[PDB]
RNA sequence: ACCCGCACGUAGACGUAUAAGAAUAGGCUCCGGCCUCGUAUCCUAGCAGGCGAUUCCUCCGCCGGCCUCGAAGUGGCCGUCGGUAAUUCGCGUAUUGCAAAGACACGCGCGGGAUCAAAUCAGAUUUC
RNA sequence: CGCGGGGUUAAGGUGCCGGAGUGGACGCUCAUCAGACUGGCGCUCAAGCGU
């Protein structure tokens, strides 16, 4: 580059560690109902739309049914159930659009005078709200078509007394 | 700098033994026995086995 | 009016540390999980996170609740006890205390 | 199978002393609150006179000076005998042992805050499962009778009053069983049976 | 002593120019594996015919499997036990489905009742009482009696040892 | 980017000090380590539950020896010429102004060290900020 | 109550039935299990009495020492599979096998249908 | 008990639900029958659980009356009021963006003043 | 026998103190202070003895 190395700083050797695609569990299929185990939507049943990369999953619990917005989650923090909802009608182009890894990203007088003040909680969007509605429309229609499933996705999962997760059949 | 087990690392085994790939490919570890009807055990051997 | 609890952890009891008879090693803790009474059942909770929750005396981040996080490493014995390692060793006054075995990392 | 409960009420009738004591001590050190009712009905294997003379050997251990400080205090109640049996197997010289022993409540008969609750039994210490039928056994309560306990007849009467109140519980409970079962049948008459075959296929 | 197996150990002296073609001594040894069978065979041929391991070799070591291990039968075993006082000869009956099982029971019985070791017992012979009435042990004759049928009272139910507390007192009518 | 060098993680095999045996009981005994020389001294015989003695196995890694938690090594400076010796070693060494340096000489050292890119451990010494 | 005898079928531990062919000792029996259901089948062999529970079904005339064909003929003649199907132990077993097979959605449907049935029993009890 | 001033909010809750006894060579019961198995029963839906409906008189909780509980003290019935998905919806739950300091009210306390009832040594001290 | 992390063992143990089985198969023993490959508590189809 521009500067001669001004100190005997050793460059790193070439690591032979390549990047290969993550292989998800056989239970992580598109449309599988997932139980979240951590976060602020902890214990809520959502629907997996697309499996992303490096363990991340694109999930959305139809906001109308359960208040879980179009979000990402690590696969090691979800339990895959045996129920798989049909995704026929949900636009895969819209799913692929929201699945890009940049959708969930983002000195003067006012800069000084805002120091020490609480940040304002941002309102959401006008296009992200429409994106949620676009995916939810067909998803909710399919979920209503499925018998009894809408009341299933609206109820939070919890452990009662005597229930052993090691002997269950999730 | 780091000893790698050839029984766990297949590349190290291929480095030390170039025959490992075609040993696994041609299944020389699951070789079958010679075909044909095997004969029966002689009666003398059986009367010797269950003696007094 | 939901009127229902929200528990997503298995209750556990921190029995003691890994030890012989006159030599105690606080770096590893022996924990009994409720419902786990065999090595095969203990094999399910291997790798799962464990939380020791306690109120101390004093609010720090708006609350008095502090938590020491750890992980189940291996089964112990034949009765379903597990060995667990925490960032720092668990307090010796928590011998016989309630710990929370979480359901993550999940391979289900 | 394995359960973590608020408090375990253990009905001490027909239980071996040492085996129930070991299970109770392990539970106390594990962090379980244990109360033991009917401590007079615990059983010791062998004969009367063997445990009798062993307990006289225990009373014979007396200090030379005044029995006020450091001497072996001889408590003649059966629950105190069970408490001694538990205490000998708990590290009482440490604070952990003190906490484990303070987690335990021993009682004679079934006290009023403990006759409203279900009483458990320990199959690993029951006399009918551990002792051979040809062997003999002695009762801790009548052992206490023959060493010097002064409170046996009294708990016998308030025990039989408790049994009379339990007979009241089951005439009320047979009554409750009548309307519960006939409500079950009258509900099966109006069972709208799609839910019925669904629950039958699902097991319930 | 563990999973004992009946081994047919054939062994002979080493062949010499003066004495070729030895006698091929064969013995049946109940041992857990082949190494014990060979060692016991030499221990016995050192005793009997005076050949040694250094001057002898093993012709063959074959497993003698039971012909009909699904049929219960009567075994009578003769044995010599070296006690503190001296050697004594005994004879005992066992109701087993295999000769191996009878010898295993024999070892357990003589360990329990007479405190006899593996090295202090010499199994003279193991025979099968094919004919009824050949059995002389009263316990075995009770089992061989006409139309046997006995109930099982006070049957302790197999409860879990990790189930600490039970709500209902158990019953022993099963 | 200005920090210390890239170094291997700093591992201290033991953080506590080796106290002299029975130095907590007697006020005439300083806590500086003295090797016990008695034959029946259980610290010297290394019985269980006793004091450990300093051994060469407790030594620090040669790549992180003498290194501060920031990653620099301490370099005692008495004047401005001494911080100038760290022109080519700004990432490996940090300036430690000596305890008997006056205030104005301390100001001279701190100013030059900032220009050279050398960290000063005791820059909050007998100086203050004027607006 | 029940006595061990030739023809006494007994449930072992694994949800299987085995008829006693001959009594070996006070603690062990020879038993053979010829059936068509793979779950109720049992290989012929020594069965310890401690690990077996006597079933009130009896083969009427089983000759002692009967080999697998005769025991299978008697088994099909009486209909031991059907009588094991009707008795309480297998109804409890089927209830347990169905109980362990509920998923999370099946458990939710069970609780909801139990709520409907429960409201209806509350109405039936409020009638009383 | 009041008047001024001052100070601070768990040897281990997360559904921490479940009462005869007596026997274990028998017990339960609807009188049909039942019993290895507490591997059971209840309860378990909604912003850490909202609004408006449709719709149900089911459940819970608070106060009064009638009685019940002494063993180391409690529950039932009726009545008032409030909430209440058994069924079906329209609304809000989001950027906390893949798990990691404001006001009011209620209490425990003090530092002085005097307010009752007492104790110790009319007059000195002390006690909720 | 240097300072640590992980794994596996020896001798000895797995009723509680005390980490780990009230593990399994076969028998024997009730001792008015049995016995313990017992230290205490305590144990008796053992927590004793032999395999």
């Amino acid at each position: 580059q521009k500067w001669y190395p001004a100190e005997d700083e050793a460059q790193p050797k070439k690591v032979r560690k390549a990047v290969r695609p993550w292989t998800p569990r056989k239970s992580l299929q598109p449309g599988t109902v997932l139980i979240l185990l951590a976060g602020r939507f902890r214990g809520k049943r959502v629907v997996l739309l697309k499996c992303l990369d490096q363990g991340v999953l694109l999930v959305t619990g139809p906001f109308k049914i359960n208040g879980v917005p179009l979000r990402r989650v690590n696969a090691r923090y979800v339990i895959a159930t045996s129920v798989k909802v049909d995704l026929t009608g949900v636009d895969q182009a819209k799913i692929d659009e929201v699945a890009q890894p940049k959708y969930f990203t983002a000195a003067s007088e006012e800069a000084f005078f805002k120091q020490g003040e609480k940040p304002q909680k941002k309102p959401v969007s006008s296009t992200r709200a429409a994106d949620q509605k676009a995916i939810d429309k067909a998803l909710i229609a399919n979920i209503k078509k499925v018998d009894m499933l809408a009341s299933y996705l609206a109820s939070s999962f919890s452990l009662r007394k005597g229930d052993k997760p090691h002997l269950m059949k999730f | 700098v780091q000893k790698k087990n050839p029984l766990r690392n297949k590349q190290i085994m291929l480095r030390l033994n170039p025959y490992a790939s075609t040993f696994a490919k041609e299944k020389l570890g699951e070789v079958k026995a010679e075909e044909g009807k095997p004969p029966k055990v002689p009666a003398s051997f059986k009367e010797l086995l269950h003696e007094a | 009016p939901s009127e229902a609890g929200h528990r997503l952890y298995v209750k556990g009891r921190h029995l003691s540390y890994q030890r012989g008879r006159r030599n105690t090693h606080p770096k590893t803790s022996l924990i009994k999980i409720e419902g786990v009474d065999d090595t095969a059942a203990a094999n399910f909770y291997l790798g799962k996170r464990v939380a020791y929750v306690y109120r101390a005396q004093k609010e720090v981040r708006g609350t008095k609740i502090r938590v020491i996080w750890g992980k189940i490493t291996r089964p112990h014995g034949n009765s379903g006890v597990v060995r667990a390692k925490f960032t720092h060793p668990l307090p010796a006054r928590s011998f016989g205390a309630s710990v929370r075995i979480m359901l993550y990392p999940s391979s289900i | 199978m394995s359960s973590f409960e608020s408090v375990v009420v253990i009905d001490g009738k027909g239980h071996l002393l040492g085996r129930l004591a070991s299970i109770v001590a392990k539970q106390l050190l594990s962090g379980q609150k244990i109360v033991v009712v009917r401590c007079e009905a615990l059983n010791i294997s062998g004969e009367f006179f063997r445990a009798k003379l062993k307990y006289h050997a225990y009373l014979r251990k007396m200090t030379r000076y005044n029995p006020t400080r450091g001497g072996p205090f001889h408590f003649r109640a059966p629950s105190r005998i069970f408490y001694k049996a538990v205490r000998g197997m708990i590290p009482h010289k440490t604070a952990r042992g003190a906490a484990a022993l303070e987690r335990l409540k021993v009682f004679e008969g079934v006290p009023p805050p403990y006759d409203k609750k279900k009483k458990m039994v320990v199959p690993q210490a029951l006399r009918v499962l551990r002792l051979q039928p040809g062997r003999k056994y002695c009762t801790v309560g009548r052992l206490s009778h023959e060493v010097g306990w002064k409170y046996q007849d009294v708990v016998a009467r308030l025990e039989e009053r408790r049994k009379a109140k339990g007979a009241a519980y089951y005439e009320r409970k047979k009554l409750a069983a009548r309307q519960l079962s006939e409500a079950k049948k009258a509900a099966a008459a109006k069972v709208d049976p799609k839910v019925s075959e669904a629950l039958a296929a699902y097991g319930y | 002593m563990g999973r004992l197996q009946e081994y047919q150990v054939i062994g002979r002296h080493l062949p010499t120019e003066a004495n070729p073609n030895p006698a091929l001594y064969r013995m049946r040894i109940f041992a857990p594996n082949e190494v014990v069978a060979k060692s016991r065979f030499w221990y016995f041929l050192r005793g009997l015919k005076k050949v040694k391991k250094a001057t002898g070799e093993i012709v063959s070591v074959n497993v003698i499997s039971e012909k009909h291990p699904l049929k219960v039968k009567n075994f009578g075993i003769w044995l010599r036990y070296d006690s503190r006082s001296g050697t004594h000869n005994m004879y005992k009956e066992y109701r087993e489905t295999s000769r191996v099982a009878a010898v295993e029971a024999m070892y357990a019985d003589m360990a329990a009742r007479h405190r006899a070791r593996f090295r202090s017992i010499h199994i003279l012979k193991v025979v099968e009482l094919e004919k009824t009435e050949d059995v002389k042990r009263p316990y075995i004759k009770q089992l061989v009696a006409k139309n046997l049928s006995f109930p099982l009272p006070h049957r302790v139910p197999k409860i879990s040892t990790k189930k600490i507390f039970s709500a209902k007192r158990p019953s022993t009518f099963s | 980017m200005v920090a210390a060098k890239k170094h291997v993680p700093i591992v201290k095999k033991r953080t506590k000090r080796f106290m002299r045996h029975q130095s907590d009981r007697f006020k005439c005994l300083d806590s500086a380590w003295r090797k016990p020389k008695g034959i029946d001294n259980r610290v010297r015989r290394r019985f269980k539950g006793n004091l450990a003695m300093p051994s060469i196995g407790y030594g620090s890694n040669k790549k992180t020896k003498h290194m501060m938690p920031s990653g620099h090594k301490a370099f005692l400076v008495h004047n401005v010429k001494d911080v100038e010796l760290l022109l080519m070693h700004n990432r490996t060494y940090a300036a430690e102004i000596a305890h008997n340096v006056s205030s104005r000489k301390r100001i001279d050292i701190i100013t030059r060290a900032k220009q050279l890119g050398v960290k000063v451990t005791n820059a909050k010494a007998k100086v203050t900020t004027e607006v | 109550w029940r006595r061990v005898e030739v023809g006494r079928v007994l449930k072992l531990e694994n949800g299987s039935l085995a008829a006693i062919v001959e009594i070996i000792d006070h603690k062990r029996v020879l038993a053979d299990g010829p059936s068509s259901d793979p779950k109720l089948a049992t290989p012929r062999g020594i069965v310890p009495l401690s690990r077996a529970l006597l079933t009130p079904i009896v083969i009427p005339k089983l000759p002692r020492g009967a080999r697998t064909g005769a025991v299978k003929k008697a088994w099909e003649a009486y209909g031991v599979d059907a009588k094991w199907k009707e008795t309480n132990w297998a109804k409890k077993q089927l209830q347990q096998e169905r109980r362990q097979s509920l998923t999370d959605f099946d458990r939710f449907k069970v609780m909801r249908l139990k709520k409907q049935r429960r409201f209806e029993e509350r109405k039936a009890l409020a009638k009383i």
